């Protein structure tokens, strides 16, 4: 038990070092319980023009701002995965494969931390984009974010904190079923230990939340459908939208997938 | 060639 709590604390400390914007800092902003800020609200085309300085047709410029934030998230999640005990000693091709197939699930997970039912914090908390504004973008761009909003509202009702999320993210990265993994057993051995730490974390930190652990395991399944659906949408975008082009890091991640 | 691979060894 003591080893499981030390692993949980180690992961939380690394999570804090790896991710500048935590769920705790984000909910402060979202509820307005902070001192600095406020975020600039982008709710129509006129406020998008005004808020531009934070940080091609509109749907496109927005879609291409998201790439760069996704690119920064990939880097932070990579830094985080390297802190998980055992991970840097794995075959280096397996590390690449775990991040390649796992980083979007983690991005969608952590994006829920920045969302409420009305919109999403962007630019490291400096902006907030409304859900309505994003759904008003022209097909197929109006549809990218909505299923992420639907996921996030139900995920957020679980009320996880950063300590819970740290272990949950690590479990997801250590998935022994990703395609092309060379050595599955050492990865599942690490994941088995992260699962037992997660279970004990939920028992102690959410003692009155019955079956919370079973509910998070199910969210891992739901994340995989979200990512599948997102990849389909991207596919449709390659098939039209002429000028578009992924950042080279995204092209790597998306290659095959 | 892999970008993720270079990130992982920094
Ligand atoms: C990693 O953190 C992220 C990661 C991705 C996004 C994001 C915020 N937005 C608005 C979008 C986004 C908005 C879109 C879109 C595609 C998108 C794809 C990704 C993100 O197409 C329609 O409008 C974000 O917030 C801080």
């Amino acid at each position: 038990s003591a080893d499981l709590r030390a692993l949980a604390k180690h992961l939380y400390d690394s999570y804090i070092k790896s991710f500048p914007l935590t769920k705790a800092k984000a909910r402060a902003i979202l509820t307005g319980k902070t001192t600095d800020k406020s975020p600039f609200v982008i709710y129509d085309m006129n406020s998008l023009m005004m808020g531009e300085d934070k940080i091609k047709e509109v749907a496109i410029r927005i879609f291409q701002g998201c790439q760069f934030r996704s690119v920064e998230a990939v880097q932070e999640i990579t830094e985080y995965a390297k802190s998980i005990p055992g991970f840097v000693n794995l075959d280096l091709n397996d590390q690449v494969t775990l991040l390649k197939y796992g980083v979007h699930e983690i991005i969608y997970t952590m994006l829920a931390s920045l969302m409420n039912k009305d919109g999403v914090l962007i630019s490291e908390g400096q902006g907030f984009m409304t859900r309505e504004f994003l759904k008003s973008l022209r097909k197929p761009f109006g549809d990218f974010m909505e299923p992420k909003f639907e996921f996030a509202v139900k995920f957020n009702a679980l009320e996880l904190d950063d300590s819970d999320l740290a272990i949950f993210i690590a479990v997801i990265i250590l998935s022994g079923d990703r395609p092309g993994l060379l050595n599955v057993k050492p990865i599942e051995d690490i994941q088995d230990n992260l699962l037992q730490a997660l279970e004990l974390q939920l028992k102690l930190n959410h003692p009155e939340s019955s079956q919370l652990f079973a509910k998070l395991l199910q969210k891992m399944t739901d994340l995989r459908q979200i990512v599948t659906e997102h990849v389909q949408l991207l596919q449709v975008i390659k098939k039209t939208e002429t000028d578009m082009s992924l950042h080279p890091l995204l092209q790597e991640i998306y290659k095959d997938l | 060639k892999s970008l993720l691979q270079q990130l992982l060894t920094e």
